């Protein structure tokens, strides 16, 4: 889930570019 | 009387015999005289001597441990005033730990010019209780008498006679052999001589004749050609206010020294020039410098050592250091602040400078007022500036908060790997060693290792901006091999400066500044950038990024870095304002205090006001009464050693499988009111109603014209205090005599309630009898408006009525005088 | 460092800018 | 029989995809195998086919560029062993830039022999932590499993087995969601088993067709032959790859066959061991007797000539490549790049190497803490040599601090200078030693004594503390006196300390580290001397920051000059435990005092602030206060003690209801020394029953319209009485309450009623206590008089 | 960039040639 | 060969074309 | 550290062991 | 003796040894 990467833990730019439609 | 002998300069007779017998030859003891560390002594090692030349010594008197003295009559049984010129720990007569003493021997001490006098620890020494300070001091505060046999009253005390003019204890005395001298009341502070005589003020302690000037052991305010003068003409200068040394003698004083080097100033020979005055040079003249210039404090012979901060105190207050230091110190949290605040304030150094075996810093500068190293010391083989042994070092001084100039001696840089070539080279260039005609030496081979000293710039490409983020994103930047980028390590701080460097901060083993925020390369073009998470509205924020690279076995760089950018993260609205306080002092002011936001987020254009109205509660009339940034994983979050050694050995190992398999893989052919204060942390109201609720809505404010938005609602209640106009019945009081003896006592309400009436005490006393106690409740007060006396006997029935509320108490209604008739 | 949420939604906007997100 | 296949030789796959028939034709591959560049298929080309044979591959795996290849059953579903012989860059499977990869495939392959996997560049891989790894790999050769998509998630590791947990997931084991986990016994996990699951003969490997029987398996442990796994052939046959025998037609074939050359790599055959291999190894000449590897007649030394004149190692691969050679010609060059340990490999397979006729570099080593693969090396004839004559070069090593022994090998030296630069890790003491040992006698060779020796531990003298004491604030040390033989060198000593709750305390590497890290040095100044005792015959340090009972971990090293000597590389004196005294046992924390009953009280209190030695015992003080007495002048009208050892919990008993308490709580650690005083302090809830008016209210009444009243203060005021409740109350008419002091009560025993009318009255009484209030007393009656 | 090593080797010579193969060792 | 030519120094198309056969 | 008074008495008693007290 | 050269500067182990007797 986009919580276990970014709530969890810390989302890296390139990390939120793979949630964006 | 005049001084028999010369005069000699103070001495520290330490485990010497021979220095303690050259003390009869002296007659003015020119310096402090120091009588210490005698452990080779024992009672079978010493001697009773008389010394008919000292009279007089010009400066404090310290005795410690002194073994085999059992009285003080055996050194001086002459002296008459220790002046004390010089000061030990405040006192001018220091004796600090002596023991066997077991009584002193002085009998013309007198009178003491300036200072104080310790006697502690003195478990065996006796009278030191028995001795008067009203002529020998101009005070009884200024000697510390503790820790003395004599303060317990264990002392056995003699005197001479049942003849000593002096007034357990009989009488003040300090020996058995020797007393104390007490003089009529015509005499004066300056001393007495023994006789019983008094002394004029010219003179000080004991005088041979009696209010005679030409004629004193010592003059108090000065002495001169034969006869106590009150002035030094020239070029005599006043020496220690108690004589007048001319020019020769003070630039002997000067000449020997470089106790302290001897100044001219104000027509006196002191040591130091009083702060504000300049060094005139060849005359010693302390002329008045232009604006305020902190003491010089000299080198001796042109040397100090530093090893620790202790030593680096020894500098402070200095602008002018005559002779070289060497800043050798390691360990320590934050070393450069401390050496910064020990030494900031060293305009100039003439001497050498040694960074030699130096540790626990990562810059060299540490001074903020220096731009030139006089170097007038040289060290051997022409060389002004040293560096050796050392391991950890990422700069020189920069060009922008420090300026360097160099006008001697050849520089050296050895054994410094980290220290690059090119801040070598900018360091020969800014001083101009080769400008004027000199080659350095330095150890080049040895340096430039481990260290980048090749870097590329990082052009940024788009950047937006947030009220609590900054986006950032620079050119596509790729080394010549892309497999030599293993990412970004960021490195932001908070700060407001505008000159910002990565030398800020920190400098010492252990200690850091610089937040780190960590990236991975950039896919494959897509803008390499870093989103921050989360920010302080209003704030600026220096950032940089730079670009790690795979290493050789010497040193290999293929580095690039950011320019420090100053972006400022846009406004929000601001907190609660911290502290609501509205207090009230009557019934109709008070005042509303605050503190501005604790998140201000950007200047605060107003501060917003409301409040609603209130009023006495009703229910008293009907009532009677008679994983998570907030936790943390780290706080400073660098990489270690140990992980940039695995990360570069891994991308090795990686990159040596993939050549391997390319090698043989491949192969070539074969409504609530308001109100707005702007500025201020008060507000006054007044014209208020008396105890009267009131609750006070309070936010803050950062803009005003573009829009409102303001701080989220804060509320504090203050209820005004109520005024007393109800402790007595208001009004008159409806009453009537009848017959059936029933006094039905009618009244009206007061003005105000101030809230609520707790009850009325009446008090129905025929002939003025005991005082009762009657609960008039609200209840019953509305229902029979007042109270009802059913029947009463016959009799003059004095009333007095209370309107007992939270109002106040302490007066009764004058009694109503009815004589009842049934 | 972590972000949910609001801060979560602010991050998707200003990071992916040129073109629409999702949550 | 055991294999359902002919034995094909090793193949290399690349492009074209018709050579991939032949992995049909064959269920044994003897050599490695390679299937690389794929460009050509897409995914109807690996669903729409499958190779049913391919049982065991002897030396390695390696798949990279394959286009479309989502399962390894795709390709075979029968690869049961990799055996291992030779590995492809310490592995023996390779995924790399694998762009289609989505499941795993292969179910009968229990056990690697030699080697590891290299899983690396995949974005789509899937089930990489429900593989048993412990299980399969039984050898561990720097296995990295990276780059990859289990560190984010593409399915989440999960299928719908046994699901044992033997790795720390506790997810099913599964290789294919049609698929599941196979366990066996670890005890029959090094010999293979069946595929029911159970134990397998130890002469049969991997997957097995009957269980525990050597007669039916799908291969053998120790050789093949019959049809049945044996473990030795008669000797008119000899055994080829290591997994089989062979009649000695098909060696003397493939000698004849290599006879004239016209294969780049095959050499004449021999035999030795029972084997025909291809080269008797050294100690052992090459002639033929019927392809025997007759003893040697005198020096037989095998020269093995290294390509590019040097060889760097950083595989076991290429150290394996030159086993069986005594001299080599050439130079070498040391690079351990990453991965886990390999000196015990690295002198198994080189150990042998006994002359080098060229130099040897040293860089970027990462495990070799000691040098071991060279035990047989005596004569280095350095016939080449690096510009700058150095036949040994020292580069960026951080990692070794040790050198071979120096009283069962040698090494001489004959020419070029010893490179040692940069190596901090490295000590001087074994430097010199060496320098001593090769020569090049003695002779002082370019080497920097500033840039080793800096983040280890190289002294080579020691001290001894002589005089020791210890107090709670000043600890001394003196250690035994020692100067350089140049009476210049010394620039101090090291004082190493740190805090140990417990000795666990390891001697540091030997760096310098400060501020508020581990093992903070303090440097301690030098004595002044000529090493001749002036006052003073043992030097030591008297820190005095230290606080009451606490344990510092204190050891000293030697800062000295550097000198072209063996010797004076500093001092270093043995480590210290000093405990502190302890003389304060600390102030105690947060002290609660709360009342539960009207007499009992309940105490509180935490640990001290700082535990200095065992606490003996608690000590604690409280004795019976009194209230404040204000009702006569104004009106509103030793101690006992206890001490409980480790306790953090009291209850007062014996105490009276209502007034205050004052209670002090203190730690003591002797029995006596105790810390100061803390204050707090509560008061027992009062009983309002006891407060209540007892007896009866008489009335003395006498015609003056004066009704003396008598009541009775309660049986035990709380503290005294504030003033007491007399509401008499008259029938027909308006209640009243009479407010009666104190100060009146003690002067007329009570009060006495006075400006009445005469009837029946009714007076209930309700005494106030300090706190708490009472309960109404009796109503009373009596008839006023006139 | 502009260096041809590893990946970007790889995918760089591929662009050459896909249907003649390499040389066979 | 191919990762000192390639890798160390800029390849041209006429080295890439040497392994193709 | 700093060595004063009484604290410097006890340090001069406490760290020598091979002469007496002299100060 | 001792007490200005310890309570003007940290003392040091070698600087008590000297007044010792």
């Amino acid at each position: 889930g986009i919580v276990e990467q970014c709530c969890t833990s810390i989302c890296s730019l390139y990390q939120l570019e793979n949630y964006c439609n | 009387h005049l001084y028999p002998g010369e005069v000699c300069p103070g001495m520290d007779i330490r485990n010497n015999l021979t220095r303690l017998h050259e003390l009869e030859n002296c007659s003015v003891i020119e310096g402090h005289l120091q009588i210490l560390l005698m452990f080779k002594t024992r009672p079978e090692d010493f001697r009773d001597l008389s010394f008919p030349k000292l009279i007089m010594i010009t400066d404090y008197l310290l005795l410690f441990r002194v073994y085999g003295l059992e009285s003080l009559k055996d050194l001086f049984p002459n002296l008459t005033v220790i002046r004390g010129s010089r000061l030990f720990f405040n006192y001018a007569l220091v004796i600090f730990e002596m023991v066997h003493l077991k009584e002193l021997g002085l009998y013309n001490l007198m009178n003491i010019t300036r200072g104080s006098v310790r006697i502690e620890k003195n478990n065996e020494l006796c009278y030191l209780a028995t001795i008067d300070w009203s002529r020998i001091l101009d005070s009884v505060e200024d000697n510390y008498i503790v820790l003395n046999k004599d303060d317990n009253e264990e002392c056995g005390d003699i005197c001479p006679g049942t003849n000593c003019p002096a007034t357990q204890f009989v009488e003040r005395c300090w020996t058995h052999s020797h007393c104390q001298k007490v003089c009529p009341t015509i005499c004066k502070s300056h001393g007495c001589t023994a006789e019983g005589l008094c002394c004029h003020s010219e003179c000080l302690g004991n005088c041979s004749q009696p209010d005679d000037p030409t004629k004193c052991v010592a003059c108090r305010n000065f002495y001169l050609d034969g006869r106590c003068v009150e002035t030094c003409p020239p070029p005599y200068y006043h020496f220690q206010d108690w004589r007048c040394v001319n020019f020769s003698f003070c630039q002997d004083l000067h000449h020997k020294c470089k106790c302290h080097q001897y100044v001219i100033h104000n027509n006196k020979c002191i040591p130091e020039c009083p702060s504000g005055y300049t060094m005139n040079s060849s005359n010693l003249l302390c002329t008045p410098c232009l604006g305020p210039c902190p003491k010089v404090c000299h080198l001796l012979e042109g040397e100090k050592t530093i090893d620790s901060v202790t030593s680096a105190q020894e500098l402070r207050g200095c602008t002018v250091i005559n002779g070289s230091l060497i800043i050798n110190i390691r360990g320590g949290n934050n070393l450069a602040a401390e050496l910064e605040a020990n030494l900031g304030l060293i305009e100039e150094i003439s001497g050498y400078l040694k960074i030699r075996r130096s540790y626990a810093l990562v810059s060299l500068s540490f001074f903020r007022k220096l731009r030139l190293i006089r170097g007038e010391t040289l060290e051997i083989g022409n060389y002004s500036f040293y560096a050796l042994d050392n391991q950890n070092l990422r700069q020189l001084w920069d060009w922008s908060k420090h300026n360097l100039t160099i006008t001697q001696g050849k520089l050296f840089f050895h054994y410094n790997p980290k220290l690059c070539l090119s801040e070598i080279h900018k360091m020969e260039e800014v001083s101009g060693t080769k400008g004027r005609q000199e080659r350095n030496d330095i150890a080049l081979k040895t340096n430039g290792d481990q260290a980048s000293c090749e870097n590329e710039l990082l052009k940024f490409s788009y950047i937006r901006t947030s009220f609590d983020k900054i986006l950032l994103r620079w050119e596509p930047y790729w080394p010549p091999d892309f497999r030599d980028l293993l990412g970004f390590m960021l490195f932001y701080k908070e700060a407001p400066y505008q000159n910002v460097t990565e030398f800020d901060g920190q400098d010492a083993c252990g200690s850091n500044s610089w937040t780190v925020v960590d990236i991975d390369p950039p896919l494959r073009q897509n803008h390499p950038g870093w989103l921050m998470r989360g920010l302080k509205p209003w704030t600026q924020y220096a950032i940089f990024v730079k670009t790690l690279v795979t290493f050789s076995d010497e040193r290999r760089t293929y580095g690039a870095k950011s320019d420090i950018i100053y972006v400022q993260t846009d406004a929000t609205n601001p907190s609660v304002p911290l502290d609501p306080i509205s207090v009230s002092n009557s019934s109709s002011q008070i005042i509303l205090k605050w503190k501005p936001p604790s998140d201000p987020n950007g200047n605060i254009t107003h501060y917003l006001v409301f409040w609603e109205r209130q009023a006495e509660d009703s229910e008293l009339f009907e009532l009677d009464y008679c994983y998570e940034d907030s936790a943390g994983e780290c706080c400073s979050c660098p990489k270690t050693d140990s992980q940039i050694l695995k990360e570069l050995e891994e991308s090795s190992f990686r990159k040596t499988f993939e050549d391997y398999l390319h090698n043989v893989v491949f192969v070539p052919r074969p409504h609530r009111p308001f109100e707005k204060v702007v500025n201020k942390e008060s507000l006054v109201i007044s014209g208020l109603r008396h105890f009267t609720g009131y609750r006070i809505e309070l936010q803050a404010c950062n803009q005003d014209t573009p829009e409102e938005r303001c701080s989220v609602a804060a509320y504090v209640s203050a209820r005004t205090m109520p005024e007393a106009k109800a402790d007595d019945i208001v009004g008159p009081v409806t009453h009537e005599i009848f017959e059936n003896n029933v006094v039905h006592l009618m009244w009206q309400e007061p003005k105000e309630p101030n809230g609520l009436i707790v009850l009325y005490e009446v008090s129905y006393r025929r002939y003025g009898d005991e005082e009762l106690h009657l609960c008039v409740s609200r209840k019953h007060f509305a229902l029979e408006r007042g109270c009802r006396l059913r029947g009463l006997s016959p009799g003059n029935y004095s009333v007095r009525i209370r309107a007992t509320s939270l109002a106040g108490n302490g007066s009764w209604t004058e009694p109503t005088y009815f004589y009842v008739t049934d | 460092q972590h972000l949910c949420g609001s801060h979560l939604v602010e991050a998707l906007y200003l990071v992916c800018g040129e073109r629409g997100f999702f949550y």
